[PDB]
């Protein structure tokens, strides 16, 4: 039954039992229920008043910390001879590229949250002149809007797209995007196909499409080249989560799918997730004196 | 205007900060909420669900074979059957479990564990086992009359398939640490051992060898503290098609 | 009490004399879509007993080398009876499911099946960057076999699969499993031909064994759709 | 402190202490007893 | 990488060692300064400090994926900023830190004398986030701790 | 009043006719662990009079060249009587202590012993970077001798050691000292084999002297554990 | 938005500042408080505890021998036995004391001191001493009939082992300074001197030489002000293994 | 001024003027008198 | 065992109680001193200092 839980449960003292017909340590796993045996029933206990809080395992706290979702380096230079990100890049927004965030999100089947986005920019001189305090433009391009073709294309005039302009000398740029799924939750996993024909993508719910992030340097090029790196951080907030899942064990192969190979040998091999011990009677870290 | 001064930490990006921030899409109306089965609100609800221990983590146990322990009829009394390492931080039968995987996102832990064992021999198979938890301080017991001195349950196979051993929270400190030094006094939990209390006894038409499945969960006195990056996942490269998102 | 069960839906009934209680997934029961959650404005058809009845699939043989079996819902039922006809003529579908899994053996047999209902069981391929194709996923009434049940064919964990709605058939204890599944989707209704809400997985974590004379030990699956609604009538895709 | 006009702009909501672990631990139609379960 | 301790600078050490047990939260201030190697001006670099608790993996390289910090607390700060500042709570597994410990850290006889395992804080990992420039610099990081709520 | 004392605990009793009051460390008295501070949930054993009684250690000879003596608690008692047996069979221990130090001489003798109970007396080594080893610390029932009592063997100060719970035996004034120690730890219980809460130090700040015929002048230590509790029963480490 | 301007001192790091700062570990629950013996809340509680003076700070006094003063039977009346320098700032018998060490973290002080002396001769030893405090202004007195004009106690050895001399706070200013110029009028306290009032008289079977232990503490009228780095500790190098924390 | 959600984030607490110096100066079971102590 | 530590002083004399510690209500004055119905145990004196 649903209840407000703020601290771990108290233990009550218990006596000797010896009662016929009462067997609280016996269970039936086949029902699919977890064991209901209490400690007071297994052993004699004392009274313990338990003051340990449970707030750090709240789902809000477990997921609402900022993690890297995108990282792109590009040349800031005169690009007339380049074949390349010509002072701008486009990123198709996803959560599957960096495994630490991916594995945490994939503990759940459905998630509803707003996304706090932090944009961090850093610059290095190409192989010293000091570092320029450049202005960047990030522009969000939704589904079906036109993406910029060039650093100076008129798409950057941003009549109705949301853009943020930020300096390298500023603190990181920050904005919140609302929960924007066409469903009530994002599908973290999708056992389905994206289109009405058979050739559509498996495993991505079309309903969860965010769009594109387009980032340019607004400054004209300098006489010398620089390398600019943009890092995007996402923090989920105002979270609801449904249907917890078995965690990922094998290394991720692709952002597009759940494909798996495993490590060459245990740990986390396809044949053996846990590393081996010599026998089921071997204690690996046995205390000896 | 208001006179002001900036403190240390002005302009920092702390990944665990908690502020409001500018809405990029003004007047956007999110999709109405809909009831979905299975909402989770605290991760401690997940660690209370029992999940299989990989007790047979031995070479020549492949895949599914690692999730069961095979028991045979013996001709010597009170023999040791298996032991379970209780290290959640170091690799061992507990790591790839729901309690294990979630706990490895944290550094500190407290509270009782339950191990449940399901006997999966035939109906005609009979037997009694003793399952012992030894609090820490010495070596893992190798004889039944040593292990019997600790916390234990004597399990008779019957119509109820499964027995629980509680591992009670017995610790000097409020919390233990998920420490890579398994022998640290702040980390070591002790040992679980299984012995024959009698023998596995089967008729000729039953299979002579039977299996246990072991499960572990936390109890609701369990608590986790100090969030950390879990060592269960990592990457050395970009994933396939992660580059194509820029193309 | 907990050992005997009768299930009656429409013109169909099942009795078992060795149940192990039964599972209601996440404690929910199937229901029709209420007006405050509805999206599609046309009046739904609700065929009741024509659809909300047990359909029995083809049995599979339990063998010493079995890796386990899976079926996707609604895909496995999309061509069966009046459920299949309504699926083919309608753009939108919604239902729960009643799943009943059957397997009996003698008192000298041993073996344990994990019977688990997985929501959104998005499969991976082994040892390739290429995603699973349409014919790898859409097995229909016949279902599929696990390639690597130890990782649930999705780079994950059989050991932790007890986080999903499940029962066991332990041949010593019981000979059937029952799971009741509510509607389980991010949308209130869906197109039944391109998305599967649920996957039934049956995995032999303890293998079948005996020293009696061998017999064929089949596993049989009976599924009742529950509270079926269909919207967007047109010609049959079929 | 939240001066933005959209409520989704607010800081995180860390106050929801409601739990119901029985929906994952005890999804049996007839509740367990503290007593032979089968 | 720095293994966090209070024993390295004697002025703080002697004051703390006036007591047997202390319970406090730690206000941490991070001060960064830069000099050109033997002039070009001083770069306004971005630094990342990441707290790595016990049993978490420490970064092997400036650009290792450990720095993605999915669940570790990280602070990113500029050299042009005021000093970075955060508070760490009282985080002992006991009710107080053991300033002195007449005991051994492990169940075997070879464990460290004199350090209570209960008082382990973890590691501080600090990187420059910028790629290297064509010329070298020396960067110095200073960490200050203020006990509070003592 | 303050000069005569009887201490009775279990089957043991001590009388003194030349006490100098007695010390209760920091004004506390030993107590059992209350439920609102408890951690370990198993029911503790509380042996009472089997453990909570005076044990007498081997006497040490006071000599002209003595630097002083020390014993660590519980280490010195971990092998003695039923206290030692409970220590060896249990993972966790808690107690207070009653310390009584005895030394008599004639009215023509002079000498002064500082009797000080030091919490967490973490020792240093002299003139090395290497920390003290296990056998430097764990002296057991025999105890140790001070190397440099002037700095308390820890780079510190005998002169300021009066900040700890203490008495003096000034041979002119008194012939015994008594200190009552509460439980003194950062945790509510501890593993008794790897950590010492208390060190008894006896240091001859004024040396023994006389011009009568010399006699052996022993110092004798009697310690009663108080309110002993043990948790985590297993086999004996022993 | 709010119009604002920055003041002088914006962005400074003052090591004695007092602000809230961002919590790095949100929702962390610290370990419950437990009662521990011996809580200290003001450092003045420590300086009220008496501790031994190093009065015999002479060459050929080694270690423990420096903490006692030896007295012998004399054949001349009213002889000087010892004097105690009262400088807490300059090195002297008072420095390595609880009142001394804590006070050297401060610059200003006020209030009375107590010196207690314990006679540690045999029971058969007898004697009377006069202990004198001389307020500042002139040289330390070398004769008893000069020292007798100041504040003093005449101590008869007896069943009570110990006598107190109070050094009362006698000062023009509210505070004195811990000044390295000991002769400054803001710093000099004056002198303590001990003379024979009669003689140490012992029988043949007692030891002919007896010891005093001197102790000092503050009284509860004592106050300390203006915190500073204590000159009692320093380092010229990194400590051993301080580098290894980076490895 | 403290707008953080965790109470340990607050500034220092310099208001605790309770003392009991007798736990270090007078730990004798029978209190001293102002009168021969022995 | 049961003991008293005796310091010589102005009071000249100390008592050791031998408490009645017996399984039976009575003991016998039995010529078999090693009989379980008769043996009381021992008193011993040692130097404490
Ligand atoms: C230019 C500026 C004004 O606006 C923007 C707009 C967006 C961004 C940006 O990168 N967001 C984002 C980066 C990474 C993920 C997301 C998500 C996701 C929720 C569930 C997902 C699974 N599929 S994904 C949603 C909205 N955003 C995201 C940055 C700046
Ligand atoms: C990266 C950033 C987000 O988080 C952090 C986290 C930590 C630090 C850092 O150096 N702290 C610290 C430096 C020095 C000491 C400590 C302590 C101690 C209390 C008692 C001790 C005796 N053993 S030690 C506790 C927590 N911290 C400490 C800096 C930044």
């Amino acid at each position: 039954i649903e209840s407000i839980i703020k601290t771990a449960t108290d233990t009550v003292k218990s006596e000797i039992n010896a009662e016929l017909g009462v067997v609280p340590s016996l269970n039936a796993v086949e029902t699919g229920a977890t064991s209901n045996t209490e400690p007071e029933e297994a052993i004699q206990t004392r009274t313990v008043i338990n003051q340990h809080g449970v707030s750090e395992t709240l789902v809000e706290n477990f997921l609402s910390r900022a993690a890297l979702v995108s990282k792109r380096s590009f040349e800031y230079k005169d690009h007339t001879s380049s074949t390349a990100d010509k002072n701008f890049f486009k990123w198709t927004i996803n959560t599957r590229s960096f495994v630490q965030l991916r594995r945490k999100l994939e503990l759940f089947t459905y998630l509803r949250f707003d996304a706090e986005i932090t944009i961090l920019t850093t610059v290095a001189v190409n192989g010293y002149v000091g570092l320029p305090d450049l202005t960047l433009q990030a522009m969000f391009v939704p589904t079906g809007a036109l993406t910029p073709e060039k650093q100076d294309s008129f798409h950057w005039q941003s009549g109705s797209n949301a853009s943020v302009f930020f300096k390298i000398s500023d603190p990181p740029a920050r904005i919140t995007i609302p929960f924007m799924c066409i469903n009530s939750a994002y599908s973290v996993f999708y056992d389905g196909f994206a289109g009405f024909e058979k050739n559509g993508l498996y495993g991505i719910n079309p309903a969860d499409t965010i769009g594109n992030l387009c980032v340019r340097i607004v400054n004209e090029h300098q006489p010398v080249g620089f390398t600019v790196t943009v890092r995007v951080y996402m923090k989920p907030k105002h979270i609801k989560a449904w249907a917890p899942r078995p965690p990922r064990t094998l290394p991720y192969m692709s952002i597009a799918n759940a494909n798996y190979k495993g490590k060459e040998r245990a740990p986390n091999a396809l044949s053996a997730i846990i590393g081996n011990r010599d026998s089921v009677k071997t204690m690996p870290h046995n205390i000896v004196n | 205007g208001v006179p002001t001064y900036l403190l240390p930490g002005s302009g920092q990006f702390l990944t665990t900060d908690d502020h409001s921030s500018a809405p990029a899409l003004p007047c956007f109306n999110p999709t109405p909420e809909m009831h979905i089965p299975g909402q989770v609100r605290n991760m401690l609800e997940v660690v209370q669900v029992e999940s299989m221990m990989e007790i047979n983590n031995t070479e020549s146990a492949v895949g599914m074979e690692r999730l069961k322990v095979d028991i045979s009829a013996l001709t010597d009394v009170d023999q040791l059957l298996f032991n379970i390492p209780l290290d959640i931080q170091l690799d061992g039968p507990l790591r790839n479990t729901l309690v294990g995987n979630i706990s490895r996102y944290y550094t500190h832990w407290s509270g009782s564990l339950e191990m449940t064992f399901m006997f999966c021999g035939s109906f005609m198979a009979a037997g009694k086992l003793i399952l012992c938890y030894t609090p820490p301080g010495g070596s893992c017991p190798t004889t039944r009359e040593t292990a019997m001195l600790g916390t234990h349950i004597v399990w008779d196979f019957g119509l109820q398939s499964s027995v629980t051993l509680i591992i009670p929270w017995i610790s000097g400190s409020h919390y233990r640490m998920f420490n890579n030094d398994a022998k640290s006094t702040n980390a070591n939990v002790g040992y679980v051992t299984c012995f024959m209390q009698t023998n596995l006894i089967v008729p000729s038409e039953s299979s002579d060898t039977c299996s246990l499945i072991g499960f572990i969960a936390a109890k609701d006195d369990f608590s986790l503290r100090l969030m950390r990056d879990s060592p269960d996942i990592g990457q050395l490269d970009h994933l396939h098609a992660a580059e194509a998102a820029y193309q | 009490s907990d050992r005997v069960l009768q299930l009656k839906l429409g013109n169909s009934a099942i009795v078992t004399q060795e149940a192990a209680n039964y599972c209601c997934a996440y404690g929910e029961w199937p229901n029709y879509l209420p007006d405050h959650e509805a999206v599609a404005i046309d009046k739904p058809t609700q065929p009741e007993t024509a659809t909300d009845r047990f359909y029995t699939l083809k049995s599979v043989k339990w063998e010493t080398g079995s890796t386990g079996w899976w079926w996707k819902l609604p895909d496995a039922l999309n061509n069966i009876g009046m459920f299949g006809q309504n699926v083919q003529h309608h753009y939108l579908y919604r239902s729960g499911f009643l799943i009943h899994v059957q397997c009996n053996a003698t008192k000298f047999h041993q073996g344990a099946l994990l019977v688990v209902a997985i929501p959104e069981h998005q499969r991976g391929a082994h040892n390739t960057n290429t995603s699973p194709g349409f014919d790898d996923i859409m097995k229909g009434e016949e279902g599929g076999t696990f390639n690597h049940p130890y990782v649930l064919d999705d780079g994950t964990s059989l050991a932790c699969a007890t986080i999903f709605p499940h029962q066991w058939i332990n041949l010593r204890t019981n000979n059937s499993a029952t799971i009741v599944l509510p509607w389980m989707n991010a949308a209130p209704m869906d197109f039944p031909l391109r998305h599967n809400q649920w996957t039934l997985a049956i995995i032999p974590v303890v293998p079948l064994g005996t020293r009696t004379t061998s017999s064929m030990v089949p596993i049989t699956v009976s599924i009742a759709p529950m509270c079926c609604e269909f919207n967007g009538l047109r010609h049959a895709i079929t | 402190i939240n001066f933005y006009k959209d409520s989704y702009a607010a800081s995180a909501s860390k106050q929801d202490f409601s739990q119901d672990p029985s929906k994952f631990t005890e999804p049996v139609v007839e509740g367990l007893k503290a007593a032979p379960v089968l």
